[PDB]
C-alpha cells in the first residue's frame, strides 16, 4: 500500500462496517481482563491481541520466538517486582519498553483494522500504559526526569493515533486483586505491595477513565459483571456511533494513518527520542556489543528473505 | 620552560591556530545570531539594494 | 541553461512578442518599425559582441526613437532662448504660431 | 494534502523552471517564477506547523520582493530597448536591478538571511527541493545574462555568500541549517565563475545537486535533523552515517572525491582570466566548511555517542521506504573525479 | 551516568590458552601459519633475495662504462698532448656571444 | 608501473572476500609480493628517469620511497595485528583497505608525472590518515589532532593548487621533464615571491617546518601504531619529494628566499632537540626528534647542491626507518603497560632482553651512528651546509650532541634500570613484535652496504 | 564609491600627508557608516539615541583607523624617502591596528589586528606595484 | 524621459521601502506588495502605449492576473499566521533564527 | 559561453550528425570500464542500503546497473570526445585565418640567446 | 546538543525545537462579540435584552 493505491481507488471506508472498532479491555492487575477480551473477540468477530510484554516485538519479527534478554528489552518484570528501587533504572527501562511494545501493538492492530477490516480487541492500550509510570511515581520508584521523559516521548507519538472506540473497564477492588495475586503463585507477583495497585487504581479512576469519557462511551464492569460475555457483547451492540473521532475521519487522514502504521521504523521514530536518561543510556561500547551480538543471531544479519543461514534462497536472483 | 611550554604549547599555538579558530568562532557567532526576524534581514536588504545601487551605479 | 526548444520544435511560443518589429493584428506598425527593423537586419547573426560596436548607429537611432532624449533636449533649448529672447523683446513670435492664422487642413 | 494534489504541484513547480529555462521572452521567465513560488508554497507547507508556516511566509515574502525587483529591471531594459528577448540588457540600473533580484531568488548573501531559516521550519522532503530544485532557474537565468552582468557585483555577492555561509555553518547543530549554510557557500562558489565561463558553474551546479540528493535522502533514510539524533543511527545502521561521512568529506572538496571538481575547475577558470587573490581566498575560506562537515562525521560515524535502550526493539525492523537514487547519487558525488574531461558535454 | 559495559580486562595474553603462540592472532594453527608466512616471506624471500637481486642488479647508471670512457680520453689527452680536460664544456665556435 | 599499481588495488577485493581468520595472512603475503615486485623498481638509469608511460615514471628518487612504502605496508599490519584482534571483520577489513589505499595513493603520488596529479594524489592521503588517526585512536584528543593535522596540511596545499594551476596556464604544461628542460629563471618581482611562497609552504608544512611542527606531536602521540608509522616514515617525505621536484622552477628566486626557511629549521632542529631532552611522554619525544631529523632535510633542499641532495634522500629513507621503528618500540612499550608515561615502565633491560638489544640498536641508529645511513645523510647535508657557510657547523655540532643525549637519555629511561615493582603484566615478548624489529633494522643495516641506491639521483 | 578612491590614490605617495590622510579618513568613515547602519538594521538599538551613538562610536573608530594608517603611511615615505615600498603600508596597517585596539582597549585586539591589517596593507601596496587584480575583467 | 515616468519609479521605490521596512501587521506588506505591482503595471502601460507595441498591450493584463495571484498567496498565508496566533503581526513569526 | 553560440548548433541534441566522422570510442576504453566499475560500485552500495548479501544479493539488479552505466558511459563519451574534436577545429581555422595574431617567431638557438647564469654557492 | 554549537548569555535561554517541529499551541484563545440584541430592537419585542 501506498499514495499510488490511494490513487488508483482503495479507500478503507469501504471496508469500516459495523464491527470495525478497535476496543481496549483495561483493568487493574490481574483483574481477569484478559479473558474478557478474548471473549469480546470471539463473540464479536473481532482479533484479538493478548497485551504486549517484553517479547512483543520478538512475536512480530522473526521466528515469533522471544530473544535474550540482553538483545530484546534489557529489562525484567519480575526484578522490577523484587527490586523495584533499583539503581540500573530497570523501572523506568522496563516502562518505556512496555510504552514501546504498546505503541508497536497499537499501530499492528490499526493497520489490520485498515487493512483487513476486522476488529481489534487490545488489552489496555498506550493511553493506559501511563498509569503504571504514575503509580511508580507515586511510590517512589522511578524519578521525575523519568516521568518527563516519558510524557515527551508520548505527546510526540499517542497525538499519530485514532483512540479506541470502546473502552471496556473491569473494576475489581484493591483487597480481592491482592487475593488472587496471593493465591496465583507467581511470588513475584506476590512481592507487588498495596499502595502500588492502590495508586494504579487511582489514575485509572482519576485521569484515564474521565478522560477517556471525554472522547467516547466507557463501559465498566465489576468482577461478576465481567464474567458475563454476552451482556458485555450486548452493550458493545448498542453503544451510540457518536462517540470517539473516528466518525470525523475521511479517506485522506485514513490515507496517512495506514501509511504511518505500515512503516514500524516510522512509528518508533520517537520513542528513541535522544533524551540522556541515566535508566534508558546505553553507553556506547555496550551498544555496539549488544548490536553485534543481535546481528548474529540467525535470520538477523540481512533483511527478511536474505538470511541463507535460515534456508532463504535464489538469493542471487532476489 | 623557553621552548616545550613557551614557544611550542603557548606562543606558537596563540599565533596561529588559537587566534584563527577563535576569530572564526566570533564571526560564527556574529553570523548566526539566532534572531530569526524579517523586520530585521529586510531592511538589510534595504540597506544592501542601496549600497549596490551607490556603489555599481 | 537556455534549453531552445522553440527553435528546435519549430514552436512559436513567445516569439511573436518579443521585439515591435514582427507581425501584430492588423498589421499595426510599431511607433520605431523603421529603427528597430535596421537595427535588427544589421545586427543578425554576426553575434552579440560585434553588433555592440558594429551596429551602433542603429542602436543609437532606435534608442533616440523609443525615449526621444536628444530631441526633447533640443526642443527645451530652442523653448528656453525663445522665452529668454521674448523676456527681453528681441522676438515676436509670428501670426501663425500666435493662433491667428487657420490651419492647413 | 491528496497525493494526486501533491503531484500536481511538484509537476506545476517544475514547470515554472521548465518556463524559465525555455522561454525566450522576459514576461514569461517572470510568469515561470511566479508559477513557482505559486507552487512551492504549500509544498513548502504539506505538512502543517506554526514552523511551517512561518517558513512559508518568509519565502513568499523574500521571493515577492525578488519577483518585483526582477520585473521592474525588466520593465526598465524594454524601456531603453524595447526588447523583451532574454539577452545583452542595455541599461546598467536594470542590470543592477535584476542581479539584486536573482540573487534574492537564489539566496546569496546579504540576501541568504531567509535560507537558514526555511529550510529548518520545512521538513526534509520540502528542504532538498527548496535546496536543489529552486536553484535552477535563477542560476539559468543568469548564465543567459552572465555577459551584461557586473562582474565586481557578483565576485562580492560570491565572496560574502562563501565567508558567511561558511562562518555560519561553525555555530550550527541542526543538520537542516548546516545544509543551508553549505548550500549557501557553494552558491557563492557557483557564481563566482558566472562571468568567466557558465559551464563551470553549470558543473558546480550538478555536482551540488547530486551530493545534496545524497545527503537528504540519507538524512530522511535516518529520519534525522539533528547532531544528537543522527548520533544514534551508527548502532542501527552503520552503512548510513558511513556513507554520510565520505559524502561530507566530498562536500568538503577533498581530493579524490567528486567534491574537488567544481572547486578545482573553477580555480582552473579564474586563474585563466589573471584573478588570482579571489580564488585564493575562496580556497581558504571553504575550510570553514570542511570543518563543520568534519565535525558531523565525528559526532556520526567516525566517533560512537551513547544510544538508547529502546533502539533495540528498532534493530528488529527494516525500512520499508526505499528511495531508488541514492546508491546512484552517492557513487556519482564521492568517486566521479577521473572523470572530470567529461567536461566538454556540458558545452 | 550510563548503562555501559565494565571496561575489558587488559588484553588476556596469548600465552595462557597456548604457551606457544607467535603473537598474531589466537587459534593455534592459524597463529603458527601466519608465523611461518611472515618469517618466509619477510627474511628468506624480500630480504634474502631481495638484497641478492639488488646487489647483482646491472650497471645502469653507467660507472664502469665511465671509467673506461676516462681511461681512453685520458690516453688520449696525454698521448696527443692535449691538456687532459678543456675549460669549456661546449665549443666557443658554435656560441654566437652578444 | 602498473605491475606494482594493479596488485595493490586488487589487495581490496582480497581482503574483502578473505574468511576472518585470513585478512593479515594474506594481506601479509601480497603486501610482501608487491614490496618483492617494486625491488625492481631500483635499477635505475644513470642519466634519464625510468618514463613507464606519459603518466607515472621513476627515478632515482621516487624509486628508493615506493620501495619504503611497499616494504612499510606488512609492517604496519604486522604492527596493527595487536590491538586490533577484538574488532568486528568488517572494521578489520575497514582498517586494511585504509592501509591499503595510503599505499595506493602514495605510490600513485610518487610515480605521478604531472604535477596536479601529484597534488591530488598527496591531497588525497589525507583522507585514509585522518579516518586512520580519528576512528581507531585510543585517547579522546584524536579528534583535535585529526583536525590540526588536516587543516595545517589544507592551508599549506591550497596556495599550491593554485600556484601549479597558474603555472600550468603560463608556461602550458605541468609535466616534470617538460617543466625541467622548458626551465626559466624566476625574477625578485613580489608576484614571483608570492607564487614561490605558494609553491613552497605546502611542502614546509608536510614535513614539519619550525613554528608550523604542531600538528606533528599530537597526529603522531593520538593516531595508532601503523597511522603514527606512515606519518613518520613516508608522509613526512612527501614534503621533502615535492620541494626537491618542485625547486627545478622555483630558481633563482630560492637563494634569496630560503634565509627565512634556512634560519627556522637550524634553529628548530636545536629547538626540538632540546625539547626531546625535557619530554615525558615517549611518543611525542620520537615526535620532536623526527622534526629535529627533518630540519636537516629542509636545510638541504633548501640549499640545493649536489651533496645536499643526496643527503636530504638518504636522511629520508633512514629517518623514516628508525622513527617507525622507534614508534613500533613505544607500542609495543604501551601495549604492555597501557601508558605512554616514559618514567612510568623502568628497567625493562631485565625484563625483556631483546627488546632491549632493539631498542640499543634503534637508539644508535637515530643518533646517526657510523656507518649507518643515517650518519651518511647528516654528515652529507653538515658538508653542504658547511661549504654554503662554515658558521652553520656549529649548529650542527650542538644538533648532533643533543641527538645522541636525548636518544641515549631515552634509552637509560626506558631500558634501564631498576625493575617497576608493581607492573606484572609485562609479559614476555611475542615472536610478532620481534619479527617486526627484525624487519625494520635488517634492510637498514643492508643499505650500508650499497648506500648508492639510496643517495638519490645525484649520485 | 570611485570617487574617495580615486580622492586617495591620485595623491602621490609621500606628498601631500595631510590631503592624503583626509580622503583616508573619508574612506573610513564611509565604512564606518556602512557597519553602523548594518549593525542597526540586523542588532537594533533600543533607542534613536542609542543608535546614534553606535554610529557615531563605529564610525570615529574607522574614521581614525583610516587617518592613522593614511598619516603613518604618508609620514613612512616622506622619511625613508622610500615611496615604493609595503613596509610604509605596513607601519600605517599596524597603526592602524594599534589604534583600533585602544578604542576596543584591549591589548590583544590591538596586537592581532597590527598584524593581519600590517599584513593587508602591505598586500594592498603590493598589488598596486605589480597590478594584482582583486577584481580581473573576463578575459579567458 | 518624461516626468511621469521619474514619478512612477519613485512611486514603485516608495512602495518597496515600505515593503522592506516593517512595522507590526503582515497586512500592510502586502499593501505595498500589491502598490508595487500596480506602479509596475502603470509603468509598463505607459511604455506600451507611448511605444505603440500593440501586440505588447497584453502584458500588463497578465502582470495583473498574477499579481492578484500572489495577493491571494499572502492573504492565504496572512489567516494561517493569524489561525496559529491570533494577530498577524510579524514579530509572531519568530520561531526560526539565523 | 564558447561553443553555445556557434552557428549551425541544434539546439537540443546529443549527438550532431558531423559527430560521426570521428572514431566512436572502444568498448574497451578505461573510461568505459570505469563507468561499469561506477555501476558496479552502485549496485554494490544499493546491495548495502537494503541490507543483503553486498556482493551475491541481486545479480540482475546489479548487472542492469553496470549496463546502464556503461551505455550512458559511452554516449556521454562519445559526445565529450566530439566536442574536444570542435574545439581544436574551432581553435585551429581561427589560428589560419588570422595570421598577423600568430606570427611565426625568429627561431634562435641556445648558443645564441642568452640566458643570464645564476651561480648556486 | 542544544539550539546551536556555541551558545551565549542571550542564546542560552532558548531552548531546542521540538522533536517533531510541532510548536505547542498557544493559548491565546480568539474572544468572541458580545453583541447585545437588546430591549429596543424591532425583532427583541420591545423589552428583551440578549446578550449573545
Amino acid at each position: 500500500y501506498g499514495p499510488l493505491a490511494f490513487v488508483l481507488g482503495e479507500r478503507t471506508t469501504r471496508k469500516l462496517t459495523e464491527t470495525s472498532k478497535v476496543i481496549t479491555v483495561d483493568g487493574n492487575i490481574c483483574s481477569g481482563k484478559g479473558r474478557l477480551a478474548r471473549e469480546i473477540a470471539e463473540k464479536l468477530g473481532l482479533r484479538h491481541f493478548p497485551e504486549a510484554g517484553i517479547h512483543y516485538a520478538d512475536s512480530t519479527t522473526g521466528d515469533g520466538k522471544p530473544l535474550d534478554v540482553q538483545l530484546s528489552g534489557n529489562c525484567s518484570l519480575e526484578k522490577f517486582y523484587d527490586d523495584p528501587k533499583s539503581n540500573d533504572g530497570n523501572s523506568y527501562r522496563l516502562q518505556s519498553w512496555l510504552y514501546a511494545s504498546r505503541l508497536l501493538q497499537y499501530a499492528d492492530a490499526l493497520e489490520h483494522l485498515l487493512s483487513t477490516g476486522q476488529g481489534v480487541v487490545l488489552e489496555r492500550s498506550i493511553y493506559s500504559d501511563f498509569v503504571f509510570l504514575e503509580a511508580m511515581y507515586r511510590q517512589g520508584f522511578i524519578r521525575k526526569q523519568c516521568v518527563e521523559h516519558y510524557n515527551e516521548v508520548k505527546k510526540v507519538t499517542a497525538c499519530e493515533y485514532l483512540p479506541p472506540h470502546v473502552v471496556v473497564y473491569v473494576d475489581v477492588p484493591v483487597p480481592e486483586i491482592q487475593s488472587r495475586i496471593q493465591k496465583k503463585g507467581n511470588p513475584h507477583e506476590m512481592k507487588i505491595t498495596a499502595a502500588y495497585l492502590q495508586d494504579i487504581e487511582n489514575a485509572y479512576k482519576k485521569t484515564f477513565l474521565p478522560e477517556m469519557s471525554e472522547k467516547c462511551e466507557v463501559l465498566q464492569y465489576s468482577a461478576r459483571e465481567a464474567e458475563d460475555a454476552e451482556k458485555v457483547v450486548e452493550d458493545i451492540e448498542y453503544l451510540k456511533c457518536d462517540k470517539g473521532p473516528w466518525p470525523d475521519q475521511d479517506d485522506r487522514t485514513f490515507h496517512r494513518l495506514r501509511m504511518l502504521v505500515q512503516n514500524k521504523l516510522e512509528v518508533l521514530n520517537y520513542t528513541t527520542i535522544p533524551v540522556y536518561l541515566p535508566e534508558i543510556t546505553i553507553g556506547a561500547h555496550q551498544s555496539d556489543r549488544v548490536f553485534q551480538k543481535f546481528t548474529e543471531l540467525p535470520g538477523r544479519k540481512y533483511s527478511p528473505g536474505y538470511n541463507e543461514d535460515v534456508g532463504d534462497k535464489w538469493i542471487w536472483l532476489k | 620552560k623557553s621552548a616545550s611550554s613557551l614557544l611550542d604549547l603557548i606562543w606558537l599555538e596563540t599565533i596561529l591556530p588559537k587566534t584563527t579558530s577563535f576569530i572564526q568562532m566570533k564571526m560564527s557567532i556574529m553570523v548566526s545570531n539566532q534572531k530569526g526576524l524579517i523586520k530585521l534581514y529586510f531592511l538589510s536588504f534595504l540597506i544592501t539594494i542601496m549600497i549596490s545601487m551607490t556603489l555599481f551605479n | 541553461p537556455f534549453f531552445d526548444v522553440q527553435k528546435r520544435l519549430g514552436l512559436d511560443l513567445d516569439r511573436w512578442m518579443t521585439i515591435q518589429s514582427a507581425e501584430q493584428p492588423h498589421k499595426i506598425p510599431g511607433r520605431c518599425h523603421a529603427f528597430e527593423k535596421e537595427w535588427i537586419e544589421c545586427a543578425h547573426g554576426i553575434g552579440g559582441i560585434r553588433a555592440e560596436k558594429e551596429c551602433k548607429i542603429e542602436f543609437d537611432d532606435f534608442v533616440e526613437c523609443l525615449l526621444r532624449q536628444k530631441t526633447m533636449k533640443r526642443l527645451s533649448a530652442i523653448k528656453r532662448q525663445r522665452d529668454k529672447l521674448i523676456k527681453e523683446g528681441k522676438y515676436t513670435p509670428p501670426p501663425h504660431h500666435l493662433g491667428k492664422e487657420d490651419p492647413r487642413p | 494534502m491528496n497525493p494526486i494534489i501533491y503531484t500536481t504541484l511538484i509537476m506545476t513547480v517544475m514547470s515554472g523552471t521548465m518556463l524559465v529555462m525555455i522561454s525566450s521572452h522576459w514576461l514569461l521567465i517572470w510568469i515561470g517564477f511566479e508559477m513557482n513560488l505559486l507552487a512551492m508554497i504549500p509544498v513548502l507547507m504539506k505538512n502543517f506547523n506554526p514552523r511551517a508556516t512561518e517558513a512559508a511566509t518568509k519565502y513568499f515574502l523574500t521571493q515577492a520582493t525578488a519577483s518585483m525587483m526582477l520585473m521592474m529591471a525588466i520593465i526598465i531594459n524594454l524601456l531603453y530597448s524595447g526588447q523583451w528577448t532574454i539577452t545583452k540588457m542595455f541599461n546598467p540600473v536594470a542590470m543592477t536591478m535584476m542581479t539584486m533580484a536573482l540573487a534574492m531568488k537564489l539566496g546569496l548573501s546579504p540576501f541568504h538571511f531567509w535560507v537558514p531559516e526555511v529550510t529548518q521550519g520545512i521538513s526534509l522532503q520540502a528542504g532538498l527541493l527548496l535546496l536543489t530544485w529552486q536553484k535552477l532557474a535563477p542560476l539559468s537565468v543568469l548564465c543567459q545574462i552572465s555577459q551584461s552582468i557586473n562582474p565586481n557585483l557578483m565576485l562580492t555577492m560570491a565572496m560574502l555568500s562563501i565567508l558567511i555561509g561558511g562562518w555560519g555553518g561553525l555555530n550550527q547543530t541542526q543538520l537542516r541549517k548546516i545544509m543551508a549554510y553549505s548550500s549557501i557557500a557553494h552558491m557563492g562558489w557557483m557564481t563566482a565563475v558566472l562571468p568567466y565561463n557558465t559551464t563551470m558553474t553549470i558543473l558546480n551546479l550538478l555536482i551540488y545537486i547530486t551530493m545534496t540528493l545524497a545527503m537528504f535522502m540519507l538524512l530522511i533514510h535516518s529520519s534525522a535533523t539533528t547532531t544528537l539524533s543522527l548520533s544514534h543511527t551508527w548502532n542501527k545502521m552503520p552503512v548510513i552515517t558511513s556513507l554520510m561521512m565520505v559524502t561530507l568529506l566530498s562536500m568538503g572538496g577533498l581530493p579524490p572525491l567528486s567534491g574537488f571538481m567544481p572547486k578545482w575547475m573553477i580555480i582552473q577558470e579564474m586563474t585563466k582570466n589573471e584573478s588570482i587573490i579571489m580564488p585564493t581566498l575562496m580556497a581558504m575560506t571553504a575550510l570553514l566548511n570542511l570543518y563543520f562537515y568534519m565535525r558531523l562525521a565525528y559526532s556520526s560515524s567516525l566517533t560512537m555517542f551513547p544510544s538508547t535502550n529502546n533502539m533495540k526493539m528498532k534493530w528488529q525492523f527494516e525500512h520499508t521506504k526505499q528511495m531508488k537514487l541514492l546508491p546512484t547519487m552517492i557513487v556519482l558525488s564521492t568517486l566521479v573525479l577521473p572523470m572530470t574531461p567529461a567536461l566538454s558535454s556540458l558545452n | 551516568i550510563r548503562l555501559q559495559e565494565d571496561p575489558d580486562p587488559e588484553d588476556e595474553n596469548l600465552y595462557e590458552k597456548n604457551p606457544d603462540s607467535h603473537g598474531y592472532d589466537k587459534d593455534p594453527i592459524v597463529d603458527l601459519w601466519n608465523m611461518r608466512v611472515v618469517f618466509f616471506f619477510g627474511f628468506s624471500i624480500v630480504l634474502v633475495l631481495g638484497s641478492t637481486f639488488v646487489a647483482y642488479l646491472p650497471d645502469y647508471r653507467m660507472q664502469e662504462w665511465a671509467r673506461r670512457e676516462a681511461e681512453r680520453l685520458v690516453k688520449y689527452r696525454e698521448a696527443n698532448g692535449l691538456p687532459l680536460m678543456e675549460s669549456n664544456c661546449f665549443d666557443p665556435n658554435k656560441i654566437q656571444l652578444p | 608501473m602498473l605491475k606494482i599499481i594493479i596488485p595493490t588495488t586488487m589487495l581490496l577485493p582480497m581482503t574483502w572476500m578473505s574468511k576472518h581468520n585470513m585478512i593479515w595472512i594474506n594481506a601479509t603475503v601480497h603486501s610482501l609480493l608487491i614490496s618483492l615486485i617494486s625491488l625492481s623498481l631500483l635499477n635505475q638509469l644513470g642519466e634519464n628517469s625510468l618514463n613507464f608511460s606519459l603518466t607515472f615514471f621513476s627515478d632515482s628518487l621516487s624509486a628508493p620511497l615506493l620501495v619504503l612504502t611497499t616494504w612499510l605496508l606488512p609492517l604496519m599490519l604486522m604492527a596493527s595485528q595487536s590491538h586490533l584482534s577484538k574488532e568486528t571483520t568488517t572494521r578489520k577489513k575497514l582498517y586494511i583497505t585504509m592501509l591499503i589505499l595510503l599505499q595506493l595513493f602514495l605510490i600513485m603520488t610518487f610515480t605521478a608525472t604531472e604535477l596536479i596529479l601529484f597534488y591530488i594524489l598527496f591531497e588525497a592521503t589525507l583522507v585514509p590518515t585522518l579516518i586512520i588517526i580519528t576512528r581507531w585512536g585510543n585517547q579522546t584528543e584524536r579528534l583535535n589532532a585529526g583536525l590540526y593535522f588536516l587543516f595545517y596540511t589544507l592551508a599549506g596545499s591550497l596556495p599550491l593548487l593554485v600556484a601549479l594551476v597558474y603555472i600550468q596556464n603560463t608556461t602550458g604544461s605541468l609535466n616534470f621533464l617538460i617543466i625541467h628542460y622548458w626551465s626559466h629563471p624566476l625574477s625578485n618581482s613580489w608576484s614571483n615571491i608570492f607564487m614561490w611562497l605558494a609553491c613552497i609552504m605546502a611542502f614546509m608544512v608536510k614535513m614539519p617546518l619550525y613554528g608550523l611542527h604542531l600538528w606533528l606531536p599530537k597526529a603522531h602521540v593520538e593516531a595508532p601504531i601503523a597511522g603514527s608509522m606512515v606519518l613518520a616514515a613516508v608522509l613526512l617525505k612527501l614534503g621533502g619529494y615535492g620541494m626537491m621536484r618542485i625547486t627545478t622552477i622555483l630558481n633563482p628566486l630560492t637563494n634569496y628566499m630560503a634565509y627565512p626557511f634556512l634560519m627556522l629549521s637550524m634553529w628548530g632542529m636545536i629547538m626540538t632537540s632540546s625539547i626531546c631532552l625535557r619530554q615525558t611522554d615517549l611518543k611525542s619525544l620520537i615526535a620532536y626528534s623526527s622534526v629535529s631529523h627533518m630540519a636537516l632535510v629542509i636545510v638541504a633542499i633548501m640549499i640545493q647542491t649536489p651533496w645536499s641532495f643526496m643527503g636530504a634522500t638518504a636522511l629520508m629513507i633512514a629517518h623514516g626507518l628508525t622513527s617507525s621503528m622507534l614508534f613500533c618500540l613505544a607500542n609495543t612499550n604501551y601495549e604492555r603497560v597501557h601508558s605512554r608515561t616514559m618514567i612510568l615502565a623502568r628497567g625493562l633491560q631485565t625484563l625483556l632482553p631483546l627488546m632491549a638489544t632493539w631498542w640499543l640498536m634503534a637508539s644508535l641508529t637515530n643518533l646517526a651512528l657510523p656507518p649507518s645511513i643515517n650518519l651518511i645523510g647528516e654528515l652529507f647535508i653538515i658538508t653542504a651546509s658547511f661549504s654554503w657557510s662554515n658558521i652553520t657547523i656549529i649548529l650542527m655540532g650542538m644538533n648532533m650532541m643533543i641527538t645522541a643525549l636525548y636518544s641515549l637519555y631515552m634509552l637509560i629511561t626506558t631500558q634501564r634500570g631498576k625493575y617497576t615493582h608493581h607492573i606484572n603484566n609485562i609479559k614476555a615478548s611475542f615472536t610478532r613484535e620481534n619479527a617486526l624489529m627484525a624487519l625494520h633494522i635488517l634492510p637498514l643495516l643492508l643499505l650500508t652496504l650499497n648506500p648508492k641506491m639510496i643517495l638519490g639521483p645525484l649520485y | 564609491a570611485k570617487t574617495l578612491l580615486h580622492k586617495y590614490s591620485d595623491i602621490p605617495e609621500g606628498t601631500e600627508c595631510h590631503r592624503k590622510a583626509y580622503a583616508s579618513t573619508s574612506i573610513g568613515g564611509a565604512t564606518g557608516l556602512i557597519v553602523s547602519a548594518y549593525s542597526i538594521a540586523l542588532k537594533p538599538p533600543a533607542s534613536f539615541l542609542e543608535g546614534v551613538a553606535r554610529t557615531g562610536r563605529y564610525t570615529f573608530t574607522s574614521a581614525a583607523i583610516g587617518a592613522i594608517f593614511g598619516l603613518t603611511s604618508c609620514i613612512s615615505a616622506q622619511v625613508r624617502e622610500k615611496p615604493d615600498d609595503p613596509l610604509n603600508y605596513f607601519i600605517g596597517g599596524c597603526a592602524g591596528g594599534l589604534t583600533l585596539g585602544a578604542r576596543t582597549r584591549s591589548y590583544g585586539i590591538g596586537a592581532a589586528a597590527c598584524a593581519y591589517m600590517g599584513l593587508t596593507a602591505a598586500l594592498v601596496k603590493m598589488g598596486q606595484l605589480e597590478g594584482w587584480q582583486v577584481f580581473a575583467e573576463p578575459k579567458v | 524621459m518624461p516626468l511621469v515616468y521619474m514619478n512612477i519609479i519613485m512611486a514603485f521605490a516608495i512602495a518597496l521601502a515600505g515593503l522592506l521596512m516593517y512595522r507590526s501587521h503582515l497586512m500592510s506588506s502586502l499593501l505595498c506588495l500589491e502598490g508595487m505591482m500596480l506602479s509596475l503595471f502603470i509603468m509598463s502601460t505607459l511604455i506600451i502605449l507611448n511605444t505603440h507595441f500593440t501586440l505588447a498591450n497584453m502584458m500588463p493584463i497578465i502582470l495583473l492576473v498574477f499579481a492578484a495571484c500572489e495577493a491571494a498567496l499572502g492573504l492565504s498565508l496572512l489567516v494561517m499566521v493569524s489561525n496559529t496566533y491570533g494577530t498577524d503581526y510579524v514579530q509572531n513569526l519568530n520561531l526560526l533564527q539565523c | 559561453t564558447m561553443m553555445s553560440g556557434r552557428p549551425g548548433r541544434v539546439p537540443l541534441q546529443f549527438l550532431p550528425n558531423e559527430a560521426r566522422s570521428l572514431p566512436p570510442p572502444k568498448l574497451t576504453d578505461p573510461r568505459l570500464v570505469y563507468m561499469g566499475f561506477l555501476g558496479y560500485c552502485s549496485g554494490l552500495i544499493d546491495n548495502a542500503i537494503r541490507r543483503r548479501p553486498v556482493v551475491s544479493a541481486g545479480l540482475h539488479r546489479q548487472l542492469l546497473y553496470v549496463t546502464s552505466f556503461v551505455f550512458f558511459g559511452y554516449y556521454l563519451l562519445k559526445r565529450q570526445d566530439y566536442m574536444y574534436a570542435l574545439r581544436d577545429h574551432d581553435m585551429f581555422a581561427y589560428v589560419k585565418s588570422h595570421p598577423e595574431d600568430f606570427p611565426e617567431k625568429d627561431k634562435k638557438t641556445y648558443g645564441e640567446i642568452l640566458e643570464e647564469f645564476h651561480p648556486v654557492r | 546538543g542544544g539550539a546551536v554549537m556555541y551558545p551565549t548569555k542571550e542564546t542560552a535561554h532558548w531552548k531546542p525545537p521540538p522533536w517533531n517541529d510541532v510548536d505547542p499551541p498557544k493559548d491565546t484563545l480568539v474572544s468572541n462579540l458580545t453583541l447585545n440584541f437588546g430591549p429596543q430592537h424591532p425583532a427583541a419585542h420591545g423589552v428583551l435584552r440578549l446578550v449573545m
